[PDB]
Order: C-alpha cells, then sequence, then structure tokens
C-alpha cells in the first residue's frame, strides 16, 4: 500500500478545517464503498469503544469531540449517524470521518442516520453546501452513495444495541435487520425507516411519530424487545438532549448527542459514551469548541452566482 | 425548534 | 383630554398632557418606577379623546403630538441581540422584543388614530410632519420586535396616502435603504414591512406608467432577488414584481430576463422561489411578450428538470401542470428542442426520487402528444 | 516557419454556448497578448472588449482581474491609458463585487501612468465617475482620489479637491459612507492648509451626518485627521467635534470611539489626553450599552501605558481604577470578559506596592467569576505579575485561588493552570513542590478528559527539563510506572503515552533498566491500541536505547508484533523496524 501514505496526508490536511479535490473525494468515497460493502446491517463491533451520537456538520466541535476523548486512531470510536446537515462544515465532517474509515477501518466504525440520505440531504445543510464548495453535484452524488453502504445498526460485545434512530415493529429478532436490504437510499416507510427515525418516549405501546415517520415506543416495548434479544442497552443519537447524554427507560436505553450549541443554536451540551475494557460506561459532557475570526469574516463575502 | 424532521 | 372641564379649557389642558406625557422613562430594562402608570393611563385617555369626540384636533395640537411621537419614538435602536454572520440562517430566532413596549404600543396607536381623525387636517399638519420625520420614522422599519414593524407599516403608509408632498421623498428613501441592504449590508430586518407599502404603492400607479417607477422595478426590486435571505421577503417581493407586470406588460422581457440573470446557483430554496414566482409571472404573461423570452426560458428551466435537486426539478417540472403555461408552450415548436436533450438523458433510469420520474414521463408525453410529432 | 507550439491554439472557447466556456477564456485572456502581438491588443483586442460583454456579473469580475495584470502587456507605462475605457465602464456596474475590483484595479494602475498622463487621462476618468449619473459611479470614484493627487498640478489639485467635496455631501447616503470612508486616506494626501482648510469642514460635516452610519465613519477617519500635525490648533479644530462623538446618541458611534480610543490618544497627544479623553474614556467605561463598556474596557491597559510622566501613576489610580473595580462586577459577560484580557497587564505599570493594595482584590474577584471564560482570560496573563511582583507574595493571596482552578469543571480552564505549571512550580518550588503540589500536578494524568492527559504528559518533559532527573527517578516515573495496571486502556495508554515524552529529558541508563522492562511487558495487552502504541512506543524510545539492548530485547518483541491479530499492530511494529532499522 503506497496509497495508504497519501491517505493519512489527506487526514493531516483535512484536519485543519481545508476540504479535499473533487476526485480526491470521488476516489475517497470508492475505497470506502468497497470497505464499507463488508460490513452488515448489524455490526459486530469490538468491545472498547467510544460511542458518538449526532455531529450534523460542526466540525470544529467534532474535534472538541476528539480534544475530549482522544485522538482517532488511539481511541476506539463509533458514531450514530447524522454528520452532514444542520452545520456548516458538512463536506469537511463526512470527509474527515470517512476517510478516518478507510484508513484505520477497525478503529472506528459509521452507521448509518436519518440524515444519510439524499431527500434529507437536500432539504437542509449538505447539498447547497457541496453546491458552493465544489461547483457540481458531484462530490455531493459521491457522499450520498457511500451513504447507502453505511451498515443500520451495531453491536458493541452482543450486549449493547447501537442505532442511530430507534425501534421498530417491523423488527422482532435482531436478526431481522440482518435479512434487510440497505443498499439504497432510506425510505419513508419500513423496519430500515423505522430503525433510524424512531424515538422513545413517555407514552407506552407503539406510537406516532412527530417527525414525518418512524415510531414512538414507550418503556414497554424497549423493555421486552430487550429482554429477548440480547439486551443490556439500547443507544441512539437523533433526538437531541440538553445533557447531552440522556438516560430513559428505566435505564433500557441511552440517547447520546454529540453536536453542541450553534446552529444547534438551542442550547444543548454535547457528550459520548465511553465503553471501556470490562464494558462499563462514563458519560464526557463537552461544550462547543471557542470560536475565532468571530462572526464576522468582515462582510465581505462572495455571491451565488448573480 | 429549528425543523421538526429536528431543537 | 378629561372631556369634563366645558368646552374650552381642554384644548388647554391635552396639550399639557402631550408634554406630560413626553418625559419619557428612559429604563424598562432594569427594575421598577411605576407611577409611571400616569404617563400609560393618561395617555390612554388621550387616546380615547381623539376616537370618540368630534372637532377637537384643532391646529395648535398638532405640533404638540408631533413633538410627542418624536421625543418618544426616535430613539437609537439597540445592538440586535443575536449574533449573526453568514453562518447562522436568516430564520431569525431570538426575537428580543422592546421592553419599554407597555408605552409605546399607545404612543403609535394614538398618533395613528390622529392621523386617522376625520378631521385631521393635512394641509395643517405637512407643516409639521417634515422630511426628517419621515426619515426618523423610517430607520425605525429596521426594528426586531415584529409588532413594531406592524405599527410602522401601517403608520407610514398612512402618512404616504395622506401627504402627496411626502410621497416623492418617501420612494426615494425607502430606495437607498434597499439600495443599502442588496449592495453590501445585507442586514436590514424590515425588508418584509417595505415591501407590503410598495406593494399598495406600486398598485396605484398610473396611466402611461411613469419613468420612475420603471427604474424602481428595474433598479431596486428585482435586484432584491439577489440577497442570501430572498425567503424572510419572498412573497412579498414576489407581489411587486408581477403588479408592475399587471400594469405594463411591456416590462415583461427585462424582469424575466433580470431573473434569469439573477438565477441561483449553489442555494436552492432560492432556486425554487425563482420558479416559483416564474410561474406567478407565466400566468400572467401576454402572449405577444412571451415570444421575447420563450428560448432564454425554457433554455434555464431545462436545466431544472434535470438538474438532480428534486425540489427544483419538481416545481420546475410541475409548469406542464397548469393549463395556460402549457398552451403558450404547445403553441411553439421553438420551445421543444432545448427541452429536448435535458429530459433524455434525465429520463429513462437516475432521479432516485421517483416522484419527478413519472412527472418527467408526462411531460415528454403532453409535448410528443402535440402537434408536432418529432423525433431523434 | 516555426517549429514548436507555444502562441495561441489550445483553446475551443472563444466563441461561447455555457458560462464556464467564457470564464475560461477570460481567465485564459492572460496569455491572448502575449500569444499575439502587444501591438495590436491596443489596437483592436481592448476597443472591443470594452463594454461589449455586459451579460454576466462574474464574467466581469474576472476581466477587471486581467486589467489589473496588463500593466506591460501592451507596451507598459506609455500605454496605459487604454485600459481606462474597458475599466470606467467596469467601475460603473451595479453590483459591488465587480465594481469594487475594477476600482482597486484603476488604483494599481494610476501609479505606472504619468504626471503629465494623469492630468490627461486618469483625472477626467475620475471627474466623470465622480460626476457619476447614479451612485455605484460615485461611490466607485472615492477611492481613486489619493492615488492620483500627489502627482498631478496644483490647479488640478484644486480641482480633485472640489469633487471629493461634491461627494461627501452627496444626495445620497451611500456615497456619503463611501466619500466619508476614504476622508483620513485623502487628508493624508497633505497640504497642511488644506486639511485645515478644507477637510476640516469635511469632517465636521460628516461627523454629525443625519445617518449614524456616516457619523461613526468619520471618527474612524479622525485619528488620520488628528494626526496631521495640529495642537494648540486641535482644540479649535478637531476637537468639539471627536468629544462630541463620544457622547454621540447613537450608539454606534459611541462604539467607534472606544475601539478606536488608544489610537486618538497617540494621534491627539498626552496633553489632551489627560484633560479631555480621561473622563471621555472614564465616561464610555460607564456607557449604557454594554457593548460599548465591553469595546471601553478592552482598552484600559494600552491606554493606560502610553500616558505622562509623573502622572501616569496618579491619573491610573485617582480616576482610572474606580471604573475598573465597577466593571470587574459588571452585570454583562463580555466586559469582565474583556477587561480580564488586560487588567494583568495594569500591574507592572502601576508597580509593585500598589499592586498588592487595590490590584489583588480584582484578580483573586475575576479569578473566581462566573463565567468560565473570565478566568481563562485572567490565568493566560499570570506570567506579568509573577515576573515583577515577588513570588513570596504571590504564593501568599493568588496560589490558594491558583490551586482550586486546577480542579475547575472547565478542561479549558483547567489546561490553562498546566500551561503554567512550570514556571509556578520553578521559580517557588525547590522542595516545595514535590510535596504541596505533587499529588495535584500527577491527578491530570488520570482526568477523564484527553486533552488535560496529553497536557500532563507535555508537563513532565518539562517538568524534568527545568527540575532534577534524579527525582524525576524518585517521584515522578514511580508513579507513572504505577498506572500501567488501570483497567481502561484510555488510561493504560498513558503510560506508554509518558513514556515516549520521558525519554528525551531522562536519557539511556533510566530508560533501559526502568521504562523499558514496562514497555515490552505491555506488548502483550489484550486490547490493541495499547498493541500498537507500543510498536509506536518503541520507535521513538529506540534511539534513547543502547544498540546491544535494543537488537535483542527490543527485536524479537517487534517481530512477534508483526505476527498476529491486528492491521495497525502489524504496521506500528512494521514501521517502527524500519525507522529503528532491525529487518
Ligand atoms: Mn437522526
Ligand atoms: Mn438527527
Amino acid at each position: 500500500k503506497v496509497f495508504t501514505k497519501e491517505l493519512d496526508q489527506w487526514i493531516e490536511q483535512l484536519n485543519e478545517c481545508k476540504q479535499l479535490s473533487e476526485s480526491q473525494v470521488k476516489s475517497l468515497c470508492e475505497k470506502a464503498k468497497e470497505i464499507l460493502t463488508k460490513e452488515s446491517n448489524v455490526q459486530e463491533v469490538r468491545c472498547p469503544v467510544t460511542v458518538c451520537g449526532d455531529v450534523h456538520g460542526q466540525f470544529h466541535d467534532l474535534m472538541e469531540l476528539f480534544r475530549i476523548g482522544g485522538k482517532s486512531p488511539d481511541t476506539n470510536y463509533l458514531f450514530m449517524g447524522d454528520y452532514v446537515n444542520r452545520g456548516y462544515y458538512s463536506v469537511e465532517t463526512v470527509t474527515l470521518l470517512v476517510a478516518l474509515k478507510v484508513r484505520y477501518r477497525e478503529r472506528i466504525t459509521i452507521l448509518r442516520g436519518n440524515h444519510e440520505s439524499r431527500q434529507i440531504t437536500q432539504v437542509y445543510g449538505f447539498y447547497d453546501e457541496c453546491l458552493r464548495k465544489y461547483g457540481n453535484a458531484n462530490v455531493w452524488k459521491y457522499f450520498t452513495d457511500l451513504f447507502d453502504y453505511l451498515p443500520l445498526t451495531a453491536l458493541v460485545d452482543g450486549q449493547i444495541f447501537c442505532l442511530h434512530g430507534g425501534l421498530s415493529p417491523s423488527i422482532d429478532t435482531l436478526d431481522h435487520i440482518r435479512a434487510l436490504d440497505r443498499l439504497q437510499e432510506v425510505p419513508h416507510e419500513g423496519p430500515m425507516c423505522d430503525l433510524l427515525w424512531s424515538d422513545p418516549d413517555d407514552r407506552g405501546g407503539w406510537g406516532i411519530s412527530p417527525r414525518g415517520a418512524g415510531y414512538t415506543f414507550g418503556q414497554d416495548i424497549s423493555e421486552t424487545f430487550n429482554h429477548a434479544n440480547g439486551l443490556t442497552l439500547v443507544s441512539r443519537a437523533h433526538q437531541l438532549v440538553m445533557e447531552g447524554y440522556n438516560w430513559c427507560h428505566d435505564r433500557n436505553v441511552v440517547t447520546i448527542f454529540s453536536a453542541p450549541n450553534y446552529c444547534y443554536r438551542c442550547g444543548n451540551q454535547a457528550a459520548i459514551m465511553e465503553l471501556d475494557d470490562t464494558l462499563k460506561y462514563s458519560f464526557l459532557q463537552f461544550d462547543p469548541a471557542p470560536r475565532r475570526g468571530e462572526p464576522h469574516v468582515t462582510r465581505r463575502t462572495p455571491d451565488y452566482f448573480l | 425548534x429549528l425543523x421538526r424532521x429536528x431543537x | 383630554r378629561d372631556v369634563p372641564p366645558a368646552d374650552q379649557e381642554k384644548l388647554f389642558i391635552q396639550k399639557l398632557r402631550q408634554c406630560c406625557v413626553l418625559f419619557d422613562f428612559v429604563s424598562d430594562p432594569l427594575s421598577d418606577l411605576k407611577w409611571k402608570e400616569v404617563k400609560r393611563a393618561a395617555l390612554s385617555e388621550m387616546v380615547e379623546y381623539i376616537t370618540h369626540n368630534r372637532n377637537v384636533i384643532t391646529e395648535p395640537i398638532y405640533p404638540e403630538v408631533v413633538h410627542m411621537f418624536a421625543v418618544n419614538m426616535f430613539r437609537t435602536l439597540p445592538p440586535s441581540s443575536n449574533p449573526t454572520g453568514a453562518e447562522f440562517d436568516p430564520e431569525e430566532d431570538e426575537p428580543t422584543l422592546e421592553a419599554a413596549w407597555p408605552h409605546l404600543q399607545l404612543v403609535y396607536e394614538f398618533f395613528l388614530r390622529f392621523l386617522e381623525s376625520p378631521d385631521f387636517q393635512p394641509n395643517i399638519a405637512k407643516k409639521y410632519i417634515d422630511q426628517k420625520f419621515v426619515l426618523q420614522l423610517l430607520e425605525l422599519f429596521d426594528s426586531e420586535d415584529p409588532r413594531e414593524r406592524d405599527f410602522l407599516k401601517t403608520t407610514l403608509h398612512r402618512i404616504y396616502g395622506k401627504f402627496l408632498g411626502l410621497r416623492a421623498y418617501i420612494r426615494k428613501q425607502i430606495n437607498n435603504i434597499f439600495y443599502r441592504f442588496i449592495y453590501e449590508t445585507e442586514h436590514h430586518n424590515g425588508i418584509a414591512e417595505l415591501l407590503e407599502i410598495l406593494g399598495s404603492i406600486i398598485n396605484g400607479f398610473a396611466l402611461p406608467l411613469k419613468e420612475e417607477h420603471k427604474i424602481f422595478l428595474l433598479k431596486v426590486l428585482l435586484p432584491l432577488h439577489k440577497v442570501k435571505s430572498l425567503s424572510v421577503y419572498h412573497p412579498q417581493l414576489a407581489y411587486c414584481v408581477v403588479q408592475f407586470l399587471e400594469k405594463d406588460s411591456t416590462l415583461t422581457e427585462p424582469v424575466v430576463m433580470a431573473l434569469l440573470k439573477y438565477w441561483p446557483k449553489t442555494h436552492s430554496p432560492k432556486e425554487v422561489m425563482f420558479l416559483n414566482e416564474l410561474e406567478e409571472i407565466l400566468d400572467v404573461i401576454e402572449p405577444s411578450e412571451f415570444v421575447k423570452i420563450m428560448e432564454p426560458l425554457f433554455r434555464q428551466l431545462a436545466k431544472c428538470v434535470s438538474s438532480p435537486h428534486f425540489q427544483v426539478a419538481e416545481r420546475a417540472l410541475y409548469y406542464w401542470n397548469n393549463e395556460y403555461i402549457m398552451s403558450l408552450i404547445s403553441d411553439n415548436a421553438a420551445k421543444i428542442l432545448p427541452i429536448m436533450f435535458p429530459s433524455l438523458y434525465r429520463n429513462s433510469k437516475t432521479h432516485w426520487n421517483k416522484t419527478i420520474h413519472g412527472l418527467i414521463y408526462n411531460a415528454l408525453k403532453l409535448f410528443m402528444e402535440m402537434n408536432q410529432k418529432l423525433f431523434d | 516557419d516555426d517549429s514548436l507550439y507555444p502562441i495561441a491554439v489550445l483553446i475551443d472557447e472563444l466563441r461561447n454556448e455555457d458560462v464556464q466556456l467564457r470564464l475560461n477564456s477570460i481567465k485564459k485572456l492572460s496569455t491572448i497578448a502575449l500569444a499575439l502581438g502587444v501591438e495590436r491588443t491596443r489596437s483592436e483586442l481592448l476597443p472591443f472588449l470594452t463594454d461589449t460583454i455586459y451579460d454576466e456579473d462574474e464574467v466581469l469580475l474576472a476581466l477587471a482581474e486581467q486589467l489589473g495584470t496588463f500593466t506591460t502587456l501592451v507596451g507598459g507605462p506609455e500605454y496605459v491609458h487604454c485600459l481606462l475605457p474597458p475599466l470606467e465602464s467596469l467601475a460603473t456596474v451595479e453590483e459591488t463585487v465587480v465594481r469594487d475590483k475594477a476600482v482597486e484595479s484603476l488604483r494599481a494602475i494610476s501609479h505606472e501612468h504619468s504626471p503629465s498622463d494623469l492630468e490627461a487621462h486618469f483625472v477626467p476618468l475620475v471627474k466623470r465617475l465622480a460626476g457619476g449619473d447614479w451612485f455605484t459611479s460615485r461611490t466607485s470614484a472615492c477611492g481613486l482620489f489619493s492615488v492620483c493627487y500627489p502627482r498631478v498640478s496644483s490647479a488640478v489639485k484644486a480641482e480633485l479637491r472640489q469633487y471629493f467635496r461634491n461627494l461627501c455631501s452627496d444626495d445620497t447616503p451611500m456615497v456619503r459612507r463611501a466619500a466619508a470612508s476614504k476622508l483620513g486616506e485623502f487628508a493624508k494626501v497633505l497640504e497642511l492648509d488644506n486639511v485645515k482648510s478644507e477637510i476640516i469642514p469635511m469632517f465636521s460635516n460628516l461627523a454629525s451626518d443625519e445617518q449614524d452610519s456616516v457619523r461613526l465613519l468619520a471618527v474612524e477617519a479622525c485619528v488620520n485627521i488628528a494626526q496631521l500635525l495640529p495642537q494648540e490648533d486641535l482644540e479649535a479644530l478637531v476637537m468639539p467635534t471627536l468629544r462630541q462623538a463620544a457622547e454621540d446618541k447613537s450608539w454606534r458611534v459611541r462604539y467607534m470611539v472606544a475601539d478606536k480610543f488608544t489610537e486618538l490618544q497617540k494621534a491627539v497627544g498626552p496633553e489632551i489626553t489627560k484633560t479631555d479623553l480621561v473622563p471621555a474614556f472614564q465616561n464610555l467605561m460607564k456607557d449604557c450599552e454594554a457593548e460599548v463598556r465591553a469595546a471601553a474596557s478592552h482598552k484600559v491597559k494600552e491606554f493606560c501605558e502610553n500616558l505622562s510622566a509623573d502622572c501616569r501613576e496618579n491619573v491610573i489610580m485617582t480616576q482610572i481604577l474606580p471604573c475598573i473595580k465597577e466593571l470587574v462586577s459588571d452585570a454583562n459577560q463580555h466586559v469582565k470578559s474583556a477587561l480580564a484580557s488586560v487588567i494583568m497587564g495594569l500591574s507592572p505599570i502601576l508597580g509593585k506596592d500598589n499592586t498588592i493594595e487595590h490590584l489583588l482584590p480584582l484578580f483573586l474577584a475575576q479569578l473566581k467569576d462566573e463565567c468560565p471564560e473570565v478566568r481563562l482570560n485572567i490565568i493566560s496573563n499570570l506570567d506579568c505579575v509573577n515576573e515583577v511582583i515577588g513570588i513570596r507574595q504571590l504564593s501568599q493571596s493568588l496560589l490558594p485561588a491558583i490551586v482550586e482552578l486546577a480542579e475547575d469543571a472547565k478542561w479549558r480552564v483547567r489546561l490553562a493552570i498546566i500551561e503554567y505549571m512550570p514556571l509556578l512550580a520553578g521559580q517557588l518550588g525547590v522542595e516545595f513542590f514535590d510535596e504541596k503540589l505533587n499529588s495535584l500536578c500527577m491527578a491530570w494524568l488520570v482526568d477523564h478528559v484527553y486533552a488535560i492527559r496529553e497536557a500532563a504528559t507535555s508537563n513532565l518533559k518539562k517538568l524534568v527539563e527545568k527540575f532534577g532527573k534524579e527525582w524525576a527517578h524518585a517521584t515522578i516515573i514511580p508513579k507513572v510506572l504505577a498506572m500501567s495496571g488501570d483497567p481502561n486502556y484510555l488510561h493504560r495508554m498513558t503510560t506508554l503515552f509518558c513514556i515516549n515524552v520521558l525519554s528525551e529529558v531522562c536519557g539511556q541508563d533510566i530508560t533501559t533498566k526502568h521504562m523499558l522492562p514496562t514497555v515490552l511487558r505491555m506488548a502483550g495487552d489484550p486490547v490493541a491500541n495499547v498493541r500498537f502504541n507500543v510498536a509506536k512506543s518503541l520507535q521513538k524510545i529506540g534511539p534513547i536505547l543502547d544498540n546491544s539492548t535494543l537488537q535483542s530485547e527490543v527485536k524479537p518483541i517487534l517481530e512477534k508484533l508483526t505476527q498476529d491479530q491486528d492491521v495497525d499492530v502489524k504496521y506500528f511494529a512494521q514501521e517502527a523496524l524500519t525507522v529503528l532499522s532491525l529487518a
């Protein structure tokens, strides 16, 4: 591998916020398109890991996340999904995290989120960001394809269930998810959708999601989904809580949210869940990183072709 | 609050 | 203001109260100083006093009213509480409300009712309703309190219609604001409310539409489409733009071309808007003029149809869903040659969103099932 | 008859269908004059691309970039006045990005004209732009005044001054804003008499423009006018105006004054500063708008740092300081935080005596502030109070409070104290440190946040650098070797982590017998992250070791690490073998 010396050169670069090129991405996404299709719907993940949630393009905060819980080879990772949308630097976030896959192929693990879709990606940030950062819908095209290959869920130590969204009435056995075909854009209905579009709540039973789609599910749903499946804990993101992490359903499910307060202009601390050697959980609550050249680019901004 | 697809 | 001390020696007190109700209570974001309830109650009675009694607005209160309003209203506006840049979306959020509204609500309300009185003689008032009065009133539309502008909208809209003299100055004045706006301050949070006014103003234009206003549409209104935050005020703009084309159809070529030059790349919600008002224009288009832009339009139009962004592609192709627009197309054959290739390479497979996939099919069907049975 | 290929063939782009096809033609206009005749360019090309391109503005932004570089590609100095027509048209375009460039292009090319060519071409160019039909023209000309002035005739100097006078008074606030901006720029093109004669009224007229968006732009330029050598000549010409701007009902002016308050000071002179700016500064710090006080506080040190002779200590003591002790306890979270950024530098100025009495009950107060960023700005500048105030008095008041912060909730705060430990525990802790602060300095290695472990690790190479070496072996290394047992791999990686940064300051003997026996004991750890960071760790601490005690001690460990589970252990133990040259 004389290509692997260029790869940590790519990574070295884009760790300073500067992005990768048109072709650099196309082949980065291709080399990650293939190192991914090997993984399964549920992806059995080795024990010591840090589990992260939604980062939504908040690059300089994703950096704050690494300053909080180690750098990317030296500390194992696992993301929920939702890298690309509400923030400013989506292109630089999803391109950093993917690079850190195809290089350190076991030192990180990236799951698919509701936002790793064509339709959401262009009804929120990403697509228009690619459009002003490249001039063509090509880097967007590549990233949306690599999105399809991202695994729908993960299984740490056969015990802690890591998925982006939540539970579905079209799943039962963990094996049901394994039987799905995820090599496609996320649909509006169906197990896949629910898997990465739904939330728990204080309601009991399945309920209707206030989100477009998915389902709400009470502490009864996950409890029984736990006690017959594997069952230490369900871990998810996708739904912000101001503590950064939130513990619900008689501690049957934690929600980990990993993007703090800016265009998540709400006011939340973000958090990560560290699963150690024996597999106990600690939670690190970080605030957003201090910024610079602050809110003023001195108002000399470029147009939008106009 | 920013819109419920979702603060 | 008491409407109790006979008829005369009553005008003597009203003027006393709107000097009384003019030593304004400079702090409402720091604690309390009540027994400034007097002020409130009193300018409340003054608001009652002028909307119930005949012949009360006599010559010597105009000055005293305008003084009262100006002393009360013409602040330096504060540093907008929400930090801003290019990063944050203009769906401007933390909507910091004016602290001292419980007095202002009335000051506005009164002065508006004053302006509205059946015996508000404007030939008397003009003397005291300065350009400089208008000017101040104007840099107030920059308030971030949505209530505040709502008042100014109607307030100025009255001052406009009431004073023919002011009208020239008013227009030129709210032009400069826009010029400040579009050519590099990109900030002002009242373009909406101002457009609403101008909406009515345009609608009240005349016999052979006067030159100044044609400029106003080309030099000012269309360029508004090119600012970052078109969303916040698009519908109102869209109105003003179509308004001209109702009155004078000969303006269609320049206003359609303008749009196509201001056509957005690298920002899609606007591209949708640009289509959304583009169709709004076609519904009012005169067949005569359709030709002049028929080509340059459907050239750009065809790029949208293909353009990967489904929201754009849908809205673009949904032209073929409305009878009049469709009439003009299939009243031509020059129309369906620029739109031949872009609905062929992006036709068979592609466009992941299968909605614009049957739409592009129904588009080609309604185009091939026209007079010219043409193939390639 | 020619064999090579350079001149002009390459492009299918001069006649265009798309946008980038045309754009790439003007981007590659850089080689169409050198490609074909530095003689015909003037003859045909320029009277062609005058204003013939008038479709899209993005083309015109590029063309302006070109007409700037065309300095020599048309003959040079003698033949530039043919560039003016395309750029004059380019200066009058609607969109500001185009015209803002066009001016900068025209600005650059004025210098390489001729005193007698400025008079006959460049200047009447300005005359029409400033004589513009509308504002886009006029806003542009405002720039082109300063360059062509000093070189032309004193009669045309008298013309230009009149034109610039006409723009400061322009019917529209847009131009005035522009004219107002380049006022300093222009007044700096000296004629002291005309600075007094004609600029001063311009200043005082704009300073009190009905638009607060113009007034503030006049203060910004005042600093120039008031820097152009009046004196008992400032109090009458350029003071009431400035003294007025301090009180301006617009905060946006009140702001501008403070954001420049030390500049004015440095321009206005110490004589006036004592009697006039002091009470203005005094007032600015007590402004209603917190954004002014903020910008006004961010300026206390620097204002104080250049005042006067004997008054310097007195003024700061008798009238500046009472404002600070009010500001440190201020409602706003950006004043305190700003004042913090500077207040520590106010110490050497007041000296040793007054600091202990008056500045101490302010660094302490500010240290334990509610806001995290306030203390972060105090802790950054502690060096300045440590250099000139006795270390014995440093430990009696601040130390107890510094130590409490060494365990603050915010890691950014913490890292600040750790950035500071060498100095604090070096200029003080002979034997004192390794008994009063040791178990505090070490506990950062067991922190839950990484960056602290990185700050705590980097801390040791310095904590053995300026400190001992046998004591490193006696305290630092004993507790660092201990750490290897921690069940969390994160934490037991800090064993290897400290090892490779505690090798460059501890040398062979300490490493070979004490550190290394743990490293090639750690290569058999269950978690691969410890295993590849042993191979990683062995590479770093390789050159430290003796050739023999790494050829048979640090070779069979690294070769067995190329032989199992991972792809990273099978790589760091590979590229460890390379650098160490062991294959
Ligand atoms: Mn999600
Ligand atoms: Mn989400």
